[PDB]
């Protein structure tokens, strides 16, 4: 039971994490044919063969 | 890291077919094997720079080419192998030049985890095989003429009259290693390349000799040089 009940981007993605990879996506959650990932988090992965610290 | 070997080409007539293979090994990051990454096939005219050909990911997809090659050209990867592959057809005498095998740098997939790149990056091409020459060209192959070039001092193997490039020289299988000079083949009037080859030695002598490796004719020479 809400009252009331929106959603928002807390962490856009690109915008929020440039120093780490946030295309990652799975054949466990295939949306269209192709595979891809949950709508409302990233899995974030290592970029350029670093996964710099995160905060 | 990983390491790449193009194979399978050579000399065919105006508008056969030819197919080359790039085979990988070794791996990098996390136990990454080619599989993981995607590759392009680039190659090279003699004398000219680098074009790109053709494009595959990790796991197959997204292929693309280059204009000049697309409907001729077919890119293809079994990674059971781990080995690409790129078949040509109705090769044009300007598709001459040396074929190269590139991997880009970026991780497109890791199947166990599960875990894919939902884009193709394409990018840096941090690793490259040797590369494989293809010469187009109806002319007949011929085998090399080597006669040798007796004599700090020097001594050399003149391989005269062959068609098409590439050979191979070592001297006593790399035993003079220093001050080598295999010069650059010129193409002689008859239409057959020419070749020296040179090592520098001090008053010191011990015999030499110079072995010379065709592979379009199965030739494998080593040739003696005694005053
Ligand atoms: C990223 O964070 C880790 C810990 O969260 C840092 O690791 C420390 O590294 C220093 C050496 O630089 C060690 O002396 C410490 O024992 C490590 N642990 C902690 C808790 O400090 C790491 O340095 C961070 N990376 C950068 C670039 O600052």
């Amino acid at each position: 039971s809400v009252s009331s009940f929106e959603r928002f981007e807390i962490f856009p993605k690109e915008r929020s994490w440039p120093n780490h990879t946030t295309r990652g996506v799975t054949a466990a959650c295939p949306h269209a044919r192709k595979s891809s990932f949950y709508k409302n988090l990233v899995w974030l992965t290592e970029a350029n063969g670093s996964y710099p610290n995160l905060s | 890291e990983v390491q790449l070997q193009e194979s399978g080409g050579g000399l065919v007539q105006p508008g056969e077919s030819l197919r080359l293979s790039c085979v990988g090994s070794g791996s990098s990051f996390g136990e990454s094997t080619l599989s993981y990454y995607a590759v392009s096939w680039v190659r090279q005219a003699p004398g000219k720079g680098l074009e790109w050909l053709s494009i595959i990911n990790a796991g197959g997809g997204d292929i693309d080419y280059a204009d000049s090659v697309e409907g001729r050209f077919t890119i293809s990867r079994d990674n059971s192998k781990e080995t690409l592959y790129l078949q040509m057809t109705n090769l044009r005498v300007e598709d001459t030049g040396v074929y190269y095998c590139a991997k880009h740098m970026s991780m497109q997939q890791v199947v166990s985890a599960g875990w894919e790149r939902a884009d193709l990056v394409g990018d840096a091409f941090d690793v490259w095989g040797q590369g494989t020459m293809v010469t187009v060209s109806s002319a007949s192959t011929k085998g090399p003429s080597v006669f040798p070039l007796a004599p700090t001092a020097a001594l050399g193997c003149l391989v005269k009259d062959y068609f098409p490039e590439p050979v191979t020289v070592s001297w006593n299988s790399g035993a003079l290693t220093s001050g080598v000079h295999t010069f650059p083949a010129v193409l002689q009037s008859s239409g057959l390349y020419s070749l020296s080859s040179v090592v520098t030695v001090p008053s010191s002598s011990l015999t030499y000799i110079c072995n010379v490796n065709h592979k379009p004719s199965n030739t494998k020479v080593d040739k003696r040089v005694e005053p």
